[PDB]
């Protein structure tokens, strides 16, 4: 029991390196493993280490010191991909294997033409507005009444271009477009 | 090749009920754990197993039973579900005790005190802006299913038939709609962007393909209306030039 | 102190 | 000086369905610190020491969980092997590992050692290098083939390299009272006439650690090494130990024959002779 | 499946005098299998109190153990040590000398 980590979200942005920490209790453990778990997913083992310093395993690199009961794992060229929960597991004899909180590791995209702007949708029930093409420093809230939710990253691929995106909806006749309690750059396109 | 499976990956449970979730694994691997995953947290260790025959308890035992009858199987057994039982529950496996943990595809299991309380999504989806064409050149639709319960949705995005996986982004875990109730329905939205050009074209087929866990064939349910069935509810759109 | 990694059935 | 760690552990099948026996005991150099039993009513890892004792119950329950693991892989190995040899379920059978470290009196690793044995024969080893393996027959090579795969030299490297010199030099610290101690033989010499003109003498060295010690008899200035009753090193039960060399000398030529004592309590080698 | 018959060797922790407390001490060593069945002798009786060693065994697999028990020797009083073994048809015994 006790293994802890840094327990974020922390954010990296794309290309850089990016530094996760765990500490444990039982001095005796003598293996140590990293794992990347997206969401809705199983563990995926990343790294295992059982002696103590540096281990090299490409972009990833894991450091093991006994003598403070420390493990980390360092990403070099933070990929949009890397964005997962990253846990660590240690060892404590036997099968007792204990898993940390798990450090939520989120890359931001580099964003090319910052254009933030709301529209608004139709089809058959309800009233969606959408913003976007606003820069990942933008934070989005979520209290006014009337749904809405967060922010998405979508990746455009073949036109080497990424977006930032979110929604807000309801059945009520007094929502509208222009209604935002977060902080919302004035130059906000609106349709006319 | 071999490799580890778990059986079933979803199941709903009413209060009271027995429920046993398999766990098998093929390359010869002695040691074997059953995880509890509840999302606030990382997963905690339930039991483990260091050889076939021998089985041992470890961070979160209370309320669970298990077998290592063989080398290969390992299930983990719930006598009397109860509601706080419901979380993510993972199977791994590894050649010795201390060596790298491999863990399987998982089991959303929810346990509920009313089986009336499950429901399946409506989806709706929402067509792109002609401003946003004006401006940007770029269309984007918006996928929204609300009012579910549980939270076993899988969304995904089909263009003319063939899944999609650029310009999309679903959220990462859906909202709640009435977030005092313990039983608040969800509800989960997802965006698909593609040049306006292609959305333009009104040859072109949307499709929000939304994958719903529910009860199975062999679930008694005895009610007027309909019960929530493992199903896929789909929302179209088409293009068109304006 | 006992080794926790390297037992393995034969 | 030279110091080393050592795990033995021994498991024996015993006839018919009774449950397998199973003992496991550590020491660091020649004492003995920590033993598990598969019979006795505590089912876990027991100190056998002093200085053992100050260690933190995570110690203790993380020594007790791998020691049971040690003892299923065992449990498993009894099967395994009796179906390699096609031995009948009604006989007894033993599985014995050994595995340690040793060091060079400056407390960095000099040596590293996994051996591991079917009844009382040699079934594989970890060689020198703690990279490749050493099988004594053809399932031994199956067996072989199979820590191969799975990369089990790797790990014992990685312990018997890493923790197991880490340790071995926290319980030298801890205690360094009585594992660093060095305790001086007591010495004597008896003569016994076997006939008129018959004589035997007997060299005792009594109450030393370690228990590494050489005895010699020596007779007008050479050694003879083969014209000798020597015995196994022994233990006195205090933590001490005990050896004596006896030679057969003609009546009134006692004075011939000496007794050679070396020990590292000893600055400077013994010699002795019938007074 | 190779046997090894017990080395058996009868002592005292430290040197005897009579009237004086000591421990009395049968080492057997290089013998398989293990289980061997060991006891003390006080004038041929059965001594009861008799406590032994954790089962170890040497470099070449072949085990040893050290039976022991608390005795006041005196000049009448003999001891002895009585070793059982699959590789025995019969007990076999080493008396107690003083050297």
């Amino acid at each position: 029991k006790e293994v802890e980590q840094n327990s974020g979200p922390l954010s990296v942005p794309e290309g850089a390196i990016a530094s996760l920490n765990c500490t444990y209790s039982y001095r005796g453990s003598q293996s140590f493993f990293w794992y990347r778990q997206y969401s809705g997913k199983s563990p995926e083992l990343i790294m295992f280490i059982a002696s103590n310093g540096d281990k090299e395993d490409g972009r990833f690199t894991a450091q093991l010191n006994k003598a403070s009961q420390y493990v980390s794992l360092l990403i070099r060229d933070s990929q949009p991909s890397d964005s997962a929960t990253y846990l660590c597991a240690v060892n404590f004899g036997g099968g007792k294997l204990i898993f940390g909180q798990g450090t939520e590791l989120s890359v931001k995209p580099n964003i090319q033409n910052p254009d933030p702007a709301v529209y608004q949708l139709r089809d058959s029930d309800k009233s969606v507005c959408l913003f976007t093409d606003f820069d990942s420093q933008t934070n989005v809230s979520q209290s006014k009444d009337v749904y809405i939710t967060d922010k998405c990253v979508l990746d455009m691929r073949s036109m080497d271009f990424k977006s930032n995106s979110a929604v807000a909806w309801s059945n009520k006749s007094d929502f509208a477009c222009a209604n935002n309690n977060s902080i919302i750059p004035e130059d906000t396109f609106f349709p006319s | 090749i071999a490799g580890i499976t778990q059986a079933p990956t979803s199941q709903i449970l009413a209060a009271g009920r027995r429920m046993t979730l398999r766990c098998t694994q093929d390359m010869r691997h002695n040691a074997m754990y059953w995880y509890r995953q509840d999302l606030g947290l990382g997963l905690r260790l339930i039991h483990y197993s260091n050889t076939a025959g021998t089985t041992g308890k470890g961070e979160v035992p209370d309320g669970y039973s298990v077998s290592r009858a063989n080398t290969d199987d390992f299930p983990l057994t719930l006598a009397s579900a109860v509601p706080s039982q419901t979380s993510v529950y993972f199977c791994a496996s590894s050649w010795s005790f201390g060596t790298e943990a491999f863990f399987g595809q998982g089991t959303r299991l929810t346990v509920v005190e009313d089986l009336n309380k499950v429901f399946p999504p409506e989806v709706a989806v929402f067509e792109p802006s002609e401003a946003e064409i004006s401006h940007t050149q770029k269309a984007t639709l918006v996928c929204l299913a609300t009012g579910f319960y549980p939270d076993h949705v899988e969304l995904s995005w089909w263009v003319n038939g063939k899944e999609v996986h650029s310009g999309v982004c679903t959220d990462p875990q859906p909202l709640k709609e009435q977030p005092a109730l313990n039983d608040s329905r969800y509800a989960l939205s997802s965006r698909l962007r593609v040049s306006a050009t292609f959305w333009q074209d009104p040859r072109n087929h949307f499709r929000c393909q939304v994958q719903f866990y529910g009860l199975s064939e062999n679930d008694e349910w005895t009610q007027d209306r309909a019960k929530p069935v493992t199903q896929i509810v789909s929302a179209e759109a088409w293009g068109r030039a304006d | 102190e006992l080794a926790g990694i390297g037992i393995l059935t034969v | 000086g030279s110091h080393s760690m050592r795990y033995f552990f021994t498991s024996v099948s015993r006839p018919g369905r009774g449950e397998p026996r199973f003992i496991a005991v550590g020491y660091v150099d020649d004492t003995q610190f920590v033993r598990f039993d598969s019979d006795a009513a505590s089912q876990r890892m027991e100190p056998r020491a002093p200085w053992i004792e100050q260690e933190g119950p995570e110690y203790w329950d993380g020594e007790t969980r791998k020691v049971k693991a040690h003892s299923q892989t065992h449990r498993v190995d009894l099967g395994t092997l009796r179906g390699y040899y096609n031995q009948s379920e009604a006989g007894s059978h033993t599985v014995q590992r050994m595995y340690g470290c040793d060091v060079g009196s400056d407390w960095r690793f000099l040596r590293g050692y996994h051996q591991y044995a079917y009844d009382g024969k040699d079934y594989i080893a970890l060689k020198e290098d703690l990279r490749s393996w050493t099988a004594a027959d053809m399932a031994a090579q199956t067996t072989k083939h199979k820590w191969e795969a799975a990369h089990v030299a790797e790990q014992l490297r990685a312990y018997l390299e890493g923790t197991c010199v880490e340790w071995l030099r926290r319980y030298l610290e801890n205690g360094k009272e009585t594992l660093q101690r060095t305790d001086a033989p007591k010495t004597h010499m008896t003569h016994h006439a076997v006939s008129d003109h018959e004589a035997t003498l007997r060299c005792w060295a009594l109450s030393f650690y370690p228990a590494e010690i050489t005895l010699t008899w020596q007779r007008d200035g050479e050694d003879q090494t083969q014209d000798t009753e020597l015995v196994e090193t022994r233990p006195a039960g205090d933590g001490t130990f005990q050896k004596w060399a006896a030679v057969v000398v003609p009546s009134g030529q006692e004075q011939r024959y000496t007794c050679h004592v070396q020990h590292e309590g000893l600055p400077k080698p013994l010699t002795l002779r019938w007074e | 499946m190779i046997q090894r018959t017990p080395k058996i060797q009868v002592y005292s922790r430290h040197p005897a005098e009579n009237g004086k407390s000591n421990f009395l001490n049968c080492y057997v060593s290089g013998f398989h299998p293990s289980d061997i069945e060991v006891d003390l002798l006080k004038n041929g009786e059965r001594i009861e109190k008799v406590e032994h060693s954790d089962l170890s065994f040497s470099k070449d697999w072949s085990f040893y153990l050290l039976y022991y028990t608390e005795f006041t020797p005196t000049e009448k009083d003999e001891y002895a040590c009585r070793v059982n073994h699959v590789t025995l048809s019969q007990p076999k015994i080493v008396k107690w000398d003083r050297d």
